[PDB]
């Protein structure tokens, strides 16, 4: 029942910004922290950022600070990931993941989206 | 950062085998670890949170021990649905990172 | 235990009485697990028995708390123990 | 060593049976007799529906002893008896083993109007909540694994039907059968489909004749998945038979429903015919002028209908059946006639609870 | 571990949660108890009855006089004949619903002891202390 | 003598007592100001009774809200007692005076008490706690 | 206007139990405690005990503990007296009486019933 | 939320202009003072007692 639904594929020319959406079904959106995980083709998983959907607080890794922005919309239970100034490195599969979030801290990523392919 | 290494990089085994995967941390992380399974083309599924507790819905054949910088993921019997990629992650301090990736075949 | 005797070729009324005065759910069945007739609220329905075109109930008299069974042209083979189901109460009656 | 503290606003609910209101949308310009009923009925809807999923908690649902079935019954009798004005009604009065009953007659004006049903909600007042069971394969009675609280109900169309279910809500995964007690031979079983069966049922341009066409292959695979879903309760080796009816009135031996303000009565003898072991079907609908009233005991005579063409399509979403237990094969014959059994297939998963937000607890305070 | 702050589960969001984690979400469920011709006065009847339902509980929490609501402490001794289970079992391992189920039949004596023990013993001793 | 405990004189029961129990059973009379086609006029009468009762409780509670006590049904304020209001010993008031005759004596002077306690002391306790919180 | 009305006279066998009622009119029943006193014919009064009608507590003399029981009913404003294990000593007239009850203590028995003869 | 000092706000400005200047940030003030301080002061006196 708990599921995260992502948008379709996207191909974008380098230099601009990309927006991808992730909507939550089956769980209450305003209580659970949300992570962004990207995967290069042939490589492992690299972490991008994590967002509280209630207060709007975000935290991005220092390798992607000032270039990756995370926003949310409570009336549709959606989250938007903006990643700006793409090179050929950032081509891959994007994932939104629900954090388990026990005791007001990060625990684990239980339910993930189907993923989007950005090129 | 805190770099996490996995051993072995590629593992080969038969049906019904008990094997162990070793996760090594460059810094102290206490009991803060998560083990995941990723199939090709799919999304990763959660197996172990808090380095010892089994996720509901995962079969009870899995086990996970370890602390400090040393961690073991142990399976007792192997099945054809089990052969996928296995990841270990830390969340103790910024930034987070995943493991290198272990292939079982 | 009520036991009634009917003559061959006549009309017999047969009775189960409920405790209250309300249009409620009742059923009428024979002994060998074959339904005779029941209600479905504001209507009547009949069972798969041989007495399907032969049994009648009075829709006016249902509101009082009594639910009758009218059998005309009584035979030999229908001498049986009939059960009336009124809110998990077993009211049985023998008909000869 | 330990003292007590009061807590206000705790998450504790008990079971209650208080009244609620429809709170459904009303257009307030048109004279279809549902909408002008809806304006003097209740407030229009809140456009942003509240849905709060809960954590791990179990609750005991029981859809054979619900309270909102009675609220549905009272509200829709109050709608039908204020919209459909009949030409003449004959009702038993029965003034008090000798009982004399006089068939009282009520005469009034009887115009003809459209009766297309509308979706309505059911929204509780302040201090109450509606729990919804979210198990995709729900038995009907017992514990629920993951409940969710809702502001109020999805849109229900108050349709009246016998022998069939119209304009309903499909099941989640598969066709589900629901019963109060298997092996009781007196309780109706409710069957909820997973795919709609589209049936067209119209009066062509005698005026009391109508043809009613349903598809064959979709209904065949529908009855195949129904029999595959009901074979788990009967040993998976028994012969299963479908028969048309057994006696009764005109509203129970035939598919009795409403279409365009006309009281359609359609024979279903060629629809429950096959026996199962381990292009288009037409039904002869005859528009009748006499009916047996379902709100009480009594009969009703109406006007001849409007000349012209009357068309209505519908989606069969379920069935009301019962068992013919014998002494072996199993026969299922379709039943119905109680609208409480008709509206329990749309309120099979809903519960009303009352908050008691004041508790006590021991800890180690002082003044 | 890393944190980002507190969250919002909504109304009835922590009914399945533990005893200690549902002692800080009382404010969300405080507000919903008030909220806010024939078949035109049933709505007024429902609203007036909800107002009376809130105001009775407000009077009951004002008569055991605290009025600094959502928690207040009293010095009524918790008798060990009621809830002989340990503090750590009932405060960290068990939901609120079973707690209300287990103290369902013994609530009225607790209410009647709070109302009478702590309103003429805490009061009329301040008046004696205020003689100087 | 021998005793068994208190009794229950009920609603308005100590209306003839000389303070004492009437100054102790404040909780039995304050708990029922809330009480815990033919229907288009009668229901309007019943609702107008109930809503007026809710007004009757709430507007009396707001005056106690202004006079900052919050420990309801008994609270002390620091207004001095003028001898022009009543010239009586407290042993004459609290042993030999029922509540009804005391209100009959005071009721010409009650609005001055209400205006003085609303205007003076709540404007002299507030805007002084802000002065106390300077450092 | 304030009276106490009792039940009729009764005759009973030794070893049995006798129940006698006392209904209060004209005063608030839950406000004054009730005494029970007996009088065998030929001499003065003898005392059994007295009861709070509100809290339900009783008080019985030490000569009759476990033999004399006192109950009450608030809905009909009555007090019931049960005397068990009868001998020939208890034959006489029984009285219920209203206590004056000034200052949370016993003061005097003001209003008495007409009496019930038990033989 | 507002860059004005403590001197101009209490003697040179009306309440209506302050309600205009605060209406962009009423909900954050209400949420902060509703959540944080009554989640920190309460259960702190339980630790004190
Ligand atoms: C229904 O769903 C709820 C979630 O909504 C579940 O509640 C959670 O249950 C898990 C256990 O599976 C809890 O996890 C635990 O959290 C502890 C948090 O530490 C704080 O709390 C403890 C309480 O004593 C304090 O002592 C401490 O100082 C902190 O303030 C962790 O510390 C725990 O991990 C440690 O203990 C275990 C015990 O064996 C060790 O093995 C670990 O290695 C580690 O040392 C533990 O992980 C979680 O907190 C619960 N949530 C909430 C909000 O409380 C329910 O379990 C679930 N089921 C039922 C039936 O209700
Ligand atoms: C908890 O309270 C109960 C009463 O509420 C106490 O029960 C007492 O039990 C004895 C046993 O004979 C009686 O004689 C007393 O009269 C009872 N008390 C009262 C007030 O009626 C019980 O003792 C209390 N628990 C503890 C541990 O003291
Ligand atoms: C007391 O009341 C009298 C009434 O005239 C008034 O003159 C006097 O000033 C009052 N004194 C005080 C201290 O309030």
């Amino acid at each position: 029942q708990e599921v995260l639904v992502q948008s379709g594929a996207e191909v974008k020319k380098p230099g601009a910004s990309v927006k991808v959406s992730c909507r939550a079904f089956g769980y209450t959106f305003t209580g659970n922290a949300l992570h962004w995980v990207r995967q290069a083709p042939g490589q492992g998983l690299e972490w991008l950022g994590w967002i509280n959907p209630h207060s709007g607080d975000t935290t991005t890794s220092q390798k992607f600070q000032g270039r990756v922005y995370m926003t949310r919309d409570k009336s549709i239970n959606t989250a938007f990931l903006d990643v700006t100034r793409l090179t050929s490195d950032d081509t891959g599969i994007y994932y939104c993941a629900r954090d388990k979030y026990y005791g007001n801290e990060a625990v684990g990523m239980d339910v993930w989206g189907q993923g989007t392919s950005v090129t | 950062d805190i770099q996490l290494t996995q051993s072995p990089s590629f593992l080969s085994a038969s049906v019904g085998d008990k094997v162990t995967i070793t996760c090594r941390a460059s810094q102290g992380v206490r009991n803060e670890l998560a083990w995941y399974q990723q199939k090709p083309g799919k999304a990763p599924n959660l197996l172990i949170y808090y380095a010892s507790t089994l996720q509901s819905g995962v079969p009870s054949r899995f086990s996970a021990t370890g602390s400090g910088t040393h961690f073991t993921l142990t399976v007792s019997s192997l099945q054809p649905e089990d052969f996928a990629t296995y990841f270990c992650q830390h969340m103790s301090s910024y930034p987070l990172t995943f493991g290198g990736g272990t292939k079982v075949e | 235990k009520k036991v009634v005797l009917g003559k061959k070729g006549d009309t017999v009324e047969l009775t189960c009485t409920a405790s209250q005065k309300k249009s409620i759910q009742f059923h009428w069945k024979n002994s060998n697990q074959i339904k005779i007739l029941g209600n479905q609220g504001s209507f009547l329905t009949k069972g798969p028995s041989k007495l399907n075109d032969r049994a009648d109930s009075r829709r006016s008299l249902w509101d009082q708390g009594n639910f009758p069974l009218i059998i005309k042209n009584l035979k030999i083979e229908d001498s049986d123990t009939y059960i009336c189901e009124v809110e998990d109460q077993k009211e049985e009656v023998q008909l000869l | 060593n330990l003292w007590v503290t009061v807590y206000y606003g705790v998450p504790v609910w008990k079971d209650a049976e208080t009244t609620l209101f429809c709170a459904s949308d009303a257009k307030a310009y048109e004279t279809e007799k549902h909408n002008v009923w809806a304006t003097h009925a209740c407030v229009p809807t809140d456009p942003n529906p509240q849905e709060i999923h809960l954590e791990n908690v179990t609750e005991e649902f029981n859809m054979w002893k619900n309270n909102m079935v009675e609220q549905m019954h009272t509200d829709i009798i109050s709608l039908w008896d204020q919209s459909l004005k009949p030409c003449v009604k004959l009702t038993p009065l029965c003034v008090t083993r000798l009982i004399n009953c006089n068939t009282s007659a009520i005469t009034q004006a009887c115009p003809k109007v459209s009766f297309e049903p509308i979706p309505i909600h059911y929204c509780a007042p302040a201090g109450f909540a509606i729990l919804k069971c979210k198990d995709k394969k729900f038995n009907g009675t017992g514990p629920c694994p993951s409940v969710s609280t809702v502001q109020c109900t999805h849109g229900i169309k108050p349709v009246v039907s016998t022998q069939l279910l119209l304009n309903g809500s499909l099941a989640e995964e598969e066709v589900m059968i629901r019963s109060e007690n298997i092996t009781n031979n007196a309780k109706n079983i409710l069957v909820q489909f997973n795919t709609p069966v589209q049936i067209n049922c119209t009066r062509p341009n005698d005026i009391r004749q109508a043809h009613c066409n349903v598809s064959k292959a979709t209904w065949n695979e529908t009855l195949g998945k129904v029999v595959k879903q009901l074979r788990k309760h009967f040993g998976n080796n028994t012969i299963i038979r479908f028969a048309n009816s057994s006696g009764g009135d005109l509203e129970v031996t035939t598919h009795s429903f409403n279409c365009g303000g006309e009281f359609f009565y359609c024979n279903t003898s060629g629809l429950f015919n096959s026996t199962w072991i381990s292009d288009s079907i037409t039904l002869p609908c005859r528009i009748k002028q006499i009916i047996n009233m379902w709100q009480r005991i009594g009969q009703a005579m109406y006007a001849p209908p409007i000349q012209g063409v009357i068309r209505c399509v519908s989606n069969i979403t379920g069935l009301i059946l019962t068992r013919d237990g014998g002494s072996t094969t199993e026969t299922f014959r379709p039943g119905g006639g109680d609208m409480r059994d008709n509206w329990r297939s749309e309120l099979y998963k809903y519960k009303v609870v009352k908050i008691e937000p004041l508790g006590v607890a021991p800890t180690r305070c002082k003044r | 571990a890393v944190g980002i702050g507190a969250v919002f589960l909504g109304f009835l969001g922590a009914a399945g949660s533990t005893m200690g984690a549902a002692s800080m979400t009382l404010t969300v469920q405080a507000r919903n108890l008030l909220s806010g011709t024939v078949w035109g006065i049933k709505q007024l009847q429902a609203r007036v009855l909800a107002v009376e339902r809130y105001l009775r509980d407000q009077q009951l929490l004002g008569i055991w006089g605290c009025s600094g609501k959502l928690i207040c402490c009293t010095n009524v001794p918790w008798n060990s004949s009621w809830s002989n289970r340990n503090l750590s079992e009932i405060w960290d391992n068990m939901t609120w619903l079973q707690w209300d189920k287990e103290i369902s039949n013994y609530t009225q004596i607790i209410y009647g002891l709070l109302e009478e023990s702590q309103n003429q013993q805490e009061k009329n001793e301040q008046d004696l202390l205020a003689l100087d």
